[PDB]
């Protein structure tokens, strides 16, 4: 699913400014 | 009713500025405070619980220090950040309550605001409803009104940067990459899941940027992810760029044509950067049901209320090893800091 590729990514923790 | 807008952003800005040419300093010291908890750790600094000795007031006291801002080149932002944050006033934005250094650190004393982070929230529930995230998106746009008034833009939303007090609405608190620039600017910052195609494509961009992070809010509070994602930033860059978007399929059509012209690649046709400018946003009908002047007011019933269980509560905030605040017996960084 596309929520199944989001937690795949390993960007569903806080994110930090480039 | 539109005349009162204009009066009342012309006011404001008036106040606005008379506050950013003339900043105020030095308004208290470490020893009025008791530490309590570490709400937050940086690279260079950390944001604390804190409890004023002779009121009891509970605040949040960010921490820098010199040393480290200087090295990581981050001493115009923070310069800035704080300039901003005593000049500005919103219901939306975190307020300053103090602000000093010592030999060693800066510190900005806020009101604490106990709920903690959007962030935490979504992804705890999963994902907000549209009314939920309608009342949020709200604020956001009267928010960007106010600041992109002040020709100030943004430049870092995401649900990581906004509270939730303790009525259930908004605080932003950070204003680090905040930029009060009136044409166009280039610097490439912010968070890359929520950075417009423009900023991607090395062009000078202006306050759209901020029209377009809404729309990222926007999807990824309705979601529970936002629209561009993938293992790493040089692959989000491509999908954002890409001008392509996928929309989960419980969205509401209403919803759909809110965010293909907040998400529009073409900043000639974005909403917000037209010659209706926010009244574009204010007047679509997925906005339809919002009270404008109401949540301005905050009299519109929030659809949540995070736990509360005291004015010290942190219950809301990830828990971090505490480390010693040490003051150094030698001044640092002086001359970089004086006008703070
Ligand atoms: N967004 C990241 C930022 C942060 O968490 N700021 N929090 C401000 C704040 C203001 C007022 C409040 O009532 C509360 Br509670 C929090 C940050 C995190 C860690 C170290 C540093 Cl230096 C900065």
């Amino acid at each position: 699913t596309t929520y199944a590729d989001f937690i795949a990514s390993g960007r569903t923790g806080r994110r930090n400014a480039i | 009713e539109q005349e009162s807008v204009k009066e009342f952003l012309a006011k404001a800005k008036e106040e606005f500025l008379k506050k950013w040419e003339s900043p105020s300093q030095n308004t208290a010291q470490l020893d009025h405070f008791d530490r309590i908890k570490t709400l937050g750790t940086g690279s260079f600094g950390r944001v604390m619980l804190v409890k004023h000795k002779e009121t009891g007031n509970h605040y949040a006291m960010k921490i820098l220090d010199k040393q480290k801002v200087v090295k990581l080149k981050q001493i115009e932002h923070t310069l800035n950040e704080k300039r901003i944050l005593q000049a500005v006033n919103f219901p939306f934005l975190v307020k300053l309550e103090f602000s000093f250094k010592d030999n060693s650190n800066l510190y900005m004393v806020m009101e604490y605001v106990p709920g903690g982070e959007m962030f935490s929230h979504l992804r705890r529930i999963g994902r907000f409803s549209e009314p939920h995230a309608r009342f949020y998106a709200a604020q956001i746009v009267l928010t960007f009104e106010y600041l992109h008034s002040l020709d100030l833009i943004y430049r870092d939303l995401k649900p990581e940067n906004l509270l939730i007090d303790q009525q259930g609405y908004i605080q932003v608190t950070d204003f680090g990459f905040a930029k009060r620039v009136k044409g166009r600017t280039w610097t490439l910052c912010g968070t890359p899941e929520y950075l417009a195609p423009e900023i991607i494509l090395s062009k000078g961009y202006n306050k759209a940027v901020d029209w377009w992070a809404l729309g990222v809010l926007i999807y990824e509070m309705a979601a529970g992810y936002p629209p561009f994602f993938a293992d790493q930033p040089i692959q989000i860059y491509e999908k954002i760029v890409s001008g392509k978007v996928r929309f989960p399929s419980h969205f509401s059509s209403d919803l759909k044509d809110l965010l293909r012209n907040l998400l529009q690649v073409d900043l000639t046709k974005r909403f917000g950067n037209l010659k209706n400018g926010v009244n574009d946003i204010k007047n679509h009908k997925w906005f339809a049901t919002t009270d404008w002047i109401a949540i301005y007011q905050r009299k519109v019933e929030a659809p949540f209320i995070p736990k509360f269980k005291g004015p010290g509560d942190t219950s809301n905030f990830d828990d971090y090893e505490e480390e010693e605040i040490r003051v150094s017996i030698n001044e640092k960084c002086g001359k970089e800091f004086t006008e703070f």
